[PDB]
DNA sequence: TGTGACACGTGCCTGGAGACTAGGGAGTAATCCCCTTGGCGGTTAAAACGCGGGGGACAGCGCGTACGTGCGTTTAAGCGGTGCTAGAGCTGTCTACGACC
DNA sequence: GGTCGTAGACAGCTCTAGCACCGCTTAAACGCACGTACGCGCTGTCCCCCGCGTTTTAACCGCCAAGGGGATTACTCCCTAGTCTCCAGGCACGTGTCACA
């Protein structure tokens, strides 16, 4: 639905990527969008798996562990 | 210039919140925050390298897709 | 490691519950219980991790539950 | 499948400790992953056009699962 | 067996080029299957980069890509 | 000042690409700078696994030799 | 938990630094980030070396095994 | 010359989380040798990037960057 | 310039540095044999080398077209604090529990 | 199947770090307009890609003799980990000096 990040923000962390990759580079509104998208289905995933994690830890705050714990069963 | 720190705190709590979490610890949001740093530098060298490949100055959606498409 | 006749029961038992009339020969069977030693190795490593992380030891089923769901299944 | 068996692949993949249920689980969910890879490759039999489930068969369904 | 073209003899010149003097049996299965492993993953990666491009056959510039992204 | 013979390898890249995707043409170019990429990885792959031979005090490489090579080569 | 003590490491870093090239400033930060790196390829490090001492039919690690690893991963 | 400063019982500590079960004696220079050259290297590359970043000092943020082409 | 970031003197536990020692494992070798590999002779099953059609790569030409930048401003949302408390790390136990035959 | 050492949920138990609550701020964004440079195809051309066709190169097969690997095991024998005892830092604690936008 709704985005969840601010647009701005998010389309200038981009832009400061790919300067920092490639140079005097030109984003298209809908690429950087589709990255907005990926980027939210990606955390929300995450924080899914997080979530499972901890309260299959018998506790609701998720921790940094948790997060951890979940990267690497995910193979990342 | 550190940018990283744009995404808001209130961005990363209301993207927990979708995925059904209660309850975030503050230094959940350093770790998305590096999380999100890692998984957009990968996106975007990716769809980088596409533009490069297509002799292109505009990364549009296709490059975009495809670096998704290459990523799980 | 897993001894080859109780895994060639098995697999012509899922073949005669699944499709009939089908044969297995030698390198068919160590293919698929060399992937099944690599994916039970894979998975009970991600579990010991979720045990490590559950502070205890004992690998219940919850571990195995954590290890399915969020792999993808 | 056996309970020994189990254990030996458990203690290989750095498993200390070991459950009751976790052999009905651990059975019941290789018997459903024997049957996605089964599945696979008789598509892939019936797309090969062969008789019988080879290895090369067996290749292909992993790496196209 | 349509990767047995690779066969023994050319596995030996390579590896004698690679300055290997005693070669094993299994080495020949076990480098057609690494060199199976390695020309799925290039051309894999070479077919994405064809199909960004939006082409129906793969030129120079999609392998060296793909060789890129394998990081040779 | 190539070491596996052309044609059988165009045969499998051409085998591996169908298997990808269908009715896909390659330039000779591209075939031959596949090629020389292949025999070039599979050179350097080479020279560690003798490499781990001469250290193990063997002569003759054997399997574990190339896994070792690819193990701690990050493959 | 960081196995090189801070202080000797700091030394080690700071004259490294001053015979490359001297008037340079590190703080806490950085040579704890860099200490962090250099445990973590020491440990991968001697990862390697394992591996390859156990394909050596031995279990002692000896110098040759760290050379093997170090021109096997590209290092050298 | 203050290399010395990783003790042996630091090597062999971090060996042991490496997996490793023993540690011949010949191990600690060759460890000492490597680490002053992985240091060399990412320092050079850190102080590099800091001097093109217009600085008279180093931060963390220089380290990361400079492991990051490591 | 104000605010922030390093350098030198101490006590003490803590970790590192001298040996001693008993094994664990590294190293060299004699068979050895036997089990593969290499090399060599014959052969054949391919690869490497010449014409055609046309599929599509490649170059030039637009042309709306969408990106960069450049404001007006204003209000939803973020950032500082507090108020408040369910929740996380840490204890004792008893049936539940996994290791040995 | 049996017989013998360990422990997870429950109940507190205590501190706490996180969830609202709120005031102040601020910049995201919605809109508006512009320059223009690159995307997206149009159109045309012809490069070379795939598909067929004859000759040495070489890959296979099989056999034989050298060689080298795994293994045992003498066979010392080297020297590392554990242990013991003695000696150099390390974190707070100050007190003072140098850097930056």
């Amino acid at each position: 639905t709704e985005l969840l990040i601010r647009k701005l923000p998010f389309q200038r962390l981009v832009r400061e990527i790919a300067q920092d990759f490639k140079t005097d580079l030109r984003f298209q509104s809908s690429a950087v969008m589709a990255l907005q998208e990926a980027c939210e289905a990606y955390l929300v995933g995450l924080f899914e798996d997080t979530n499972l994690c901890a309260i299959h830890a018998k506790r609701v705050t998720i921790m940094p562990k948790d997060i951890q714990l979940a990267r690497r069963i995910r193979g990342e | 210039r550190d940018n990283i720190q744009g995404i808001t705190k209130p961005a990363i709590r209301r993207l927990a919140r979708r995925g059904g979490v209660k309850r975030i610890s503050g230094l959940i949001y350093e770790e998305t925050r590096g999380v999100l740093k890692v998984f957009l530098e990968n996106v975007i060298r990716d769809a980088v390298t596409y533009t490069e490949h297509a002799k292109r100055k505009t990364v549009t959606a296709m490059d975009v897709v495809y670096a998704l498409k290459r990523q799980g």
